């Protein structure tokens, strides 16, 4: 449905599944699942319905062998929906996941866009404890490569 | 209370109850309401006949029934003991017209109705008649509306009502009875009573209402009954 | 409140009558269940069939009954006192017949065998016997009709009923597939029944583990389906659901 | 007031349906009718669910017997 | 279906659920698998006995 | 629809004043009498008090 | 019960404290349960053997509820015939209808 | 009971509306009663009436004028306090109320 | 030295009369016998009454009157000590008395206080003649 | 839970103690067994087989208890 030029309504058929309930072989087939149905919540613009289902993920599940593109593209989600609700030290912190995944962290530009995102989204978030804790972290991680724009 | 003294009904209670009848007259309150006004040239009976169950046929089993042409009788209370009441209650009458060649009095109908009662709450083996009765009827010029109790007591009525919220109906009706009243308007009255202690919505075919005129007693069919909860709302 | 309770006759001070209610819940202590529904031209009443044993003959073992030549009734509860309602109600259909001189009305049979027990619940000779009498018939005025005849005198009339353990579900059941167009032939009268009958045990049925006794304006003599005739209605109407 | 609810949902006919429903079956509509709609998902709460919840409480009070009556 | 009180509070927010639920009745016959019932069922959750 | 008015007036109770203003607007409108528009004039000025317009 | 000061809970006020209560005869719910059932004594009495044919034999006649059923299958059979883990087969049968309850 | 113990043995009938207008009298002493105000027709409205339920008349109705940011009280005040004071719970039931002739 | 010396009246229920809907009059009587004597009492003085101590709540169940109980508790400046009537029969003789006494006790000591009495009627019946 | 000797004063704990039986639970033993039978009881057949098995049993065979799963209550 989604390919043929609608998605208003293949979200709506997705948008049933009680793979919670289902009980598949293990927690893969699920979670591929409730992914798909948040991708297909944001691009109906169904933010609501994305939280939801977000907080039906149990992210500490990520920690696992294979659960890396998994990992890469819940996040990516993640900022996509807190990106809309304006957030920024949420986004910081999923970028910040994104490049603690080791995949991210094994290519010069893959794991610099997450470190370049890690930063914006620390100097974007208004300024509080955690905020200022997370700066001194970012300017503690020591692999920003110096790259003379954003250490500055 | 007097504990010992309430399980049989040949027995008085130290002060003087029979505690056994009190019991029938708590599960005739304990009962579907029905409500008895006397217009000033008729009388009208009306009694919620909900249902349990969209199942249950409502046009098998009736509550206000006929007993000559001109008495009827609805209750209140247990729906076997009501048959038995009615069955008893036309077998009278007809003694009566057989003797006399005359329909009986409504006063009659209700004393010999009440000896009935009274026969059955004098023993140790018979139970009570758990109901009360609402008997309408046309004797003479002017309308009767009488009620019987299981003790074998029974009165004469302006209006009235028993079942389940009797004090909520008397109260309605101290408000809204006015003695030169007519059937017609009577009728509006026991619908409005009825409607003030009748759950959900008061369907023409889940509400029973007879009629008593010069014309003989009659139960309204239910098209008169739409009709006249159609304009009462 | 537990001393008005050992005695049919003793009202509850809150005027309740626990024996009464006691033959009830006797009623709900056979196992089975039973189910009837009326359509325009048709009455059909459905039992479930336990023979648990190579040894029983299942030809005797029946709660379908033949009260007269054109009413039936399925009997539910305990077997000897079903059984005696039984013979009661065909002696009162014969008295009916002897002395009015027309088959007695299926209402006026309901009314009469309600009457009997009410005599026994209001005087202390005998326990109401605890079982529940669903009785169809063709009336010629009227149409198919199913009543009850509850062991405490209550004998309402019924579009469709159910009695024994499932009486509950099988209300629910057939209260929602009546709110839907309630006109139901004769194929589709047996298939709610067996339907209801199904879905509320959770088991679909073999042939022999049901039994269904019917009537039919065109054919108004109560009449016992065979095993063939269940067995096609089972599976045709299973394929074609 | 603390629920949030559609636009389409008005409780000013589910108070003039006639009953006899106390404080405490009103609150139990309210909270059957906010459970229905969360097991549901369907993230509102809609006349249907208000109207499933005040049909199970106001029928709680039933499964009596009938000769009583 | 009491799984959905911890891992989410969507009953916060639009709705209200007077602190939700806090379980069912788990009517059982003289002994069925009660204890058990339970068990499994928390072990998926996570949670503890 | 006078209950109403007072208990707007002096308790500062605008949840009572528009509960009794409702029961006078629905009584108006039943009898299909003119006082109705004022009933539903204070049901909506009793809204916008109430801190939620 | 001679205890009244036990009323009911109400004293919630923290998240992920959700309660079972168990009993026959705030919570507003239920699960009914039956005591035996239509055919899972079959996986009952499989997952009970801790030490497929002769399970069905057994469940033939079985009218059981718990495991019990399945511990005196074992001990029974063990502990008085092959003495005087399979090789039990009927004998798990012959323990059941033995089964007097 | 026996002499000895109980050497006297004092009764206390309701007052006979003397003693009830002595009763109002005493508990309306610290009271701001208007002119006109007669405590006579007061313990005349009260038949039957014991001393508590006439301080309670008068409490009533100093509540009355309580509750019209008053200091005052007037006949109609003790009207309509006796009234609410003096409120019975007669049978319901007529059938109850109709056994005995 | 002296030590400065307790059972009840410590968990402020957090209902208020804004969380009651209607129930305008039993509001407006429960207030005029429980608070207000205890805020303005000159009110009481003034026109010369001793305030009505002591008022009972009956009716159908679910009509909120604990709730009503709790939100006088909620808004009340001194004490409120909750115990419900079915406590005070138990088993040992003498005890529901002892309780009764002490519930009266507790709340003297704790200077102004409202009792309240969740359900009276198993013990507050028409006294009756006792034979056991 | 140890017994130890200690201190009377500091309450320091010195030498420990190995272990100490009342002399009623030292008592609490059959010294002369008894003997009578077990033919000696009649009727409770079916009790004293299950007794017999239920303790002794997993006394002495305790090892095919445990070999075929069985729990000796
Ligand atoms: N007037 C009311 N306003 C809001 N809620 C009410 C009201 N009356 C009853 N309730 C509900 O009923 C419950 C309390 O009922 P309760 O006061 O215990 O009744 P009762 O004491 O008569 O048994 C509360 O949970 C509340 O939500
Ligand atoms: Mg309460």
């Amino acid at each position: 449905k989604e390919q043929n030029g609608d998605v208003k309504e293949a979200a709506s058929i997705l948008q049933e599944l009680q793979v919670e309930t289902y009980g598949s072989m293990e927690k893969k087939e699920r979670v591929e699942f409730i992914l798909e149905q948040m991708r297909l919540c944001l691009a109906v613009k169904d933010y609501i319905r994305t939280q939801i289902i977000s907080k039906k993920i149990n992210t500490k599940f990520f920690q696992e062998e294979n659960t890396e593109k998994l990992k890469l593209k819940y996040y990516n989600l993640m900022i996509q929906l807190d990106q809309h609700e304006g957030s920024y030290l949420s986004i910081c912190k999923h970028y910040r996941a994104i490049y603690d995944t080791p995949c991210i962290q094994a290519e010069s530009e893959k794991w610099q866009q997450a470190l370049k995102s890690v930063v914006l989204y620390v100097i974007l978030a208004p300024f509080d404890n955690e905020q200022s804790d997370l700066v001194h972290r970012i300017s503690g991680d020591k692999k920003l490569e110096e790259i003379p724009k954003y250490k500055d | 209370a007097e504990r010992g003294y309430s399980f049989s009904l040949t027995t008085f209670s130290p002060s003087g109850k029979l505690v056994q009848i009190e019991y029938a007259l708590a599960a005739v309150a304990g009962g579907a309401p029905s409500v008895g006004i006397k217009a000033a040239n008729g009388v009208v009976l009306a009694t919620e006949k909900k249902q349990k169950s969209i199942l249950y046929d409502e046009r098998s089993v009736h509550k206000v029934e006929p007993i000559t042409k001109h008495i009827g009788l609805v209750y209140s209370g247990m729906g076997p003991d009501y048959r038995v009441l009615v069955h008893r209650a036309r077998k009278l009458a007809q003694q009566y017209y057989l003797v006399y060649q005359e329909p009986i009095p409504t006063a009659q109908l209700v004393q010999r109705v009440a000896s009935v009662m009274q026969e059955y709450t004098q023993s140790g083996g018979v139970r009570p008649f758990g109901v009360s009765l609402l008997i309408c009827g046309w004797n003479e010029g002017r309308p009767y509306l009488f009620q019987s109790d299981p003790s074998g007591a029974y009165f004469a009525w302006k209006a009235t009502a028993m079942g389940k919220n009797y004090v909520n109906g008397k109260t309605f009706l101290e408000k809204r009875y006015n003695e030169d009243l007519e059937l017609e308007d009577a009728i509006h009255t026991a619908i409005l009573t009825l409607k003030e202690s009748f759950e959900g919505q008061m369907t023409e075919d889940n509400i029973e209402v007879g009629i008593c005129n010069e014309a003989g007693f009659r139960r309204l069919t239910p098209t008169e009954v739409k009709d006249y909860l159609a304009a009462i709302a | 409140s537990a001393g008005f309770d050992r005695h049919i006759t003793i009202f509850s001070p809150e005027g309740r009558l626990y024996q009464v209610e006691y033959a009830f819940k006797a009623i709900n202590q056979g196992g089975l269940t039973s189910v009837a529904v009326r359509g325009k031209d048709c009455a059909v009443i459905v039992t479930q069939k336990k023979v648990p044993d190579k040894l029983l003959d299942s030809s005797t073992v029946t709660h379908l009954f033949k009260i007269t030549e054109n009413i039936g009734c399925v009997m539910t509860g305990m077997t000897a006192d079903s059984r005696s309602q039984v013979q009661r109600a065909r002696y009162e259909a014969a008295n009916w017949k002897y002395k009015y001189g027309y088959e007695i009305p299926v209402d006026m049979l309901c009314k009469r065998i309600a009457d009997i027990s009410q005599v026994y619940t209001q005087n202390a000779e005998m326990r109401p016997l605890g079982c529940c009498m669903i009785l169809i018939g063709i009336d010629e005025e009227q149409g198919p009709q199913v009543y009850k005849c509850d062991p405490a005198g209550y004998y309402c009339g019924f579009k469709a009923t159910a009695a024994g353990v499932k009486q509950t579900e099988s209300t629910s059941f057939l209260e929602k597939k009546v709110k839907k167009k309630f006109d139901w032939t004769f194929e589709q009268t047996v298939e709610t029944a067996i339907t209801c009958l199904s879905t509320v045990l959770s088991i679909d049925f073999k042939p022999s583990e049901i039994e269904v006794g019917v009537v039919t304006v065109e054919n108004p003599k109560f009449r016992i389906l065979t095993e063939a005739e269940i067995d096609a209605h089972l599976v045709a109407l299973a394929e074609r659901d | 007031s603390k629920m949030n609810l559609s636009e389409e949902v008005d409780l000013e006919d589910y108070v003039a349906r006639p009953d006899k429903i106390s404080g405490a079956d009103i609150n139990s509509i309210c909270q059957e009718s906010g459970m229905l709609a969360v097991r549901e998902n369907r993230y509102i709460v809609l006349a249907k669910d208000f109207e499933k919840a005040y049909k199970t409480v106001i029928k709680k009070d039933e499964q009596e017997h009938e000769f009583y009556k | 279906e009491v799984i959905e009180l911890p891992l989410t509070n969507p009953e916060l927010f639009q709705r209200v659920g007077i602190i939700p639920p806090k379980g069912c009745l788990l009517y059982g016959p003289p002994g069925t698998g009660k204890t058990l019932l339970a068990r499994a069922v928390a072990s998926q959750l996570d949670c503890n006995f | 629809m006078q209950s109403g008015i007072i208990h707007a007036a002096e308790e500062k109770d605008w949840k009572t004043a528009y509960s009794y203003f409702y029961e006078a607007f629905e009584g108006y409108d039943s009898i299909d009498s003119p006082k109705a528009i004022t009933s539903l004039k204070y049901m909506l000025l009793c809204k916008i008090m109430l801190n939620t317009p | 019960l001679m205890e009244l000061l036990n009323q009911m809970d109400g004293f919630d006020t923290l998240h992920r404290v959700k309660m079972i209560m168990a009993t026959n005869r705030r919570l507003d719910r239920k699960i009914h349960i039956d005591l035996p059932n239509e055919q899972a004594r079959l996986d009952i009495l499989k997952i009970h053997a801790g030490p497929e044919i002769d399970y069905e034999a057994i469940v033939k006649l079985s009218d059981g509820f718990n495991g019990a059923d399945l511990r005196n299958v074992c001990t029974e059979a063990g502990m008085f015939a092959i003495r005087a883990v399979q090789e039990d087969f009927m004998k798990a049968v012959r323990k059941v209808a033995d089964s007097k309850k | 009971l026996r002499p000895g113990r109980i050497d006297r043995k004092i009764e206390f009938p309701p007052p006979n509306e003397e003693a009830r207008l002595d009763i109002l009298k005493i508990h309306s002493r610290k009271m701001n009663l208007t002119r006109g105000i007669n405590l006579r027709k007061i313990a005349e409205l009260m038949p039957g009436a014991s001393g508590a339920e006439v301080k309670g008349v008068c409490t009533e109705a100093g509540m009355y004028a309580l509750r019209e940011r008053r200091v005052h009280v007037t006949q109609e005040d003790f009207e309509m306090a006796v009234a609410k004071v003096m409120q019975k719970d007669s049978e319901k039931n007529m059938s109850i109320k109709k056994l005995w002739k | 030295d002296v030590l400065p010396p307790m059972l009840t009246s410590d968990q402020k229920p957090d209902v208020m009369y804004a969380d009651i809907g209607g129930m305008d009059i039993q509001k407006q009587e429960v207030r005029e016998a429980v608070e207000l004597p205890l805020t303005h009492f000159e009110l009481y003085k003034q026109i010369g009454i001793d305030p009505p101590r002591g008022v009972l709540m009956y009716g159908p169940p679910g009509c909120g009157k604990t709730m009503l109980a709790k939100a006088v508790a909620h808004h009340t400046t001194a004490a409120f000590i909750r115990v419900v009537g079915s406590e005070f029969v138990q088993k040992y003789l003498g005890e529901g008395p002892r309780m009764v006494r002490d519930v009266f006790r507790l709340a003297k000591e704790n200077a102004p206080a409202i009792i309240f009495i969740d359900e009276i009627d198993a013990i507050a019946t028409k006294r009756f003649d006792a034979q056991t | 839970g140890d017994l130890v000797g200690v201190n009377k004063d500091s309450y320091l704990i010195l030498e420990t103690l190995p272990t100490e039986y009342d002399s009623r639970v030292k008592a609490m033993e059959v010294d002369e067994r008894p003997t009578e039978q077990y033919s000696d009881i009649g009727g409770l057949d079916k009790q004293i087989q299950e007794l017999v098995e239920a303790i002794v049993l997993p006394m002495n065979h305790k090892e095919k208890f445990e070999n075929l799963g069985i729990q000796p209550p």
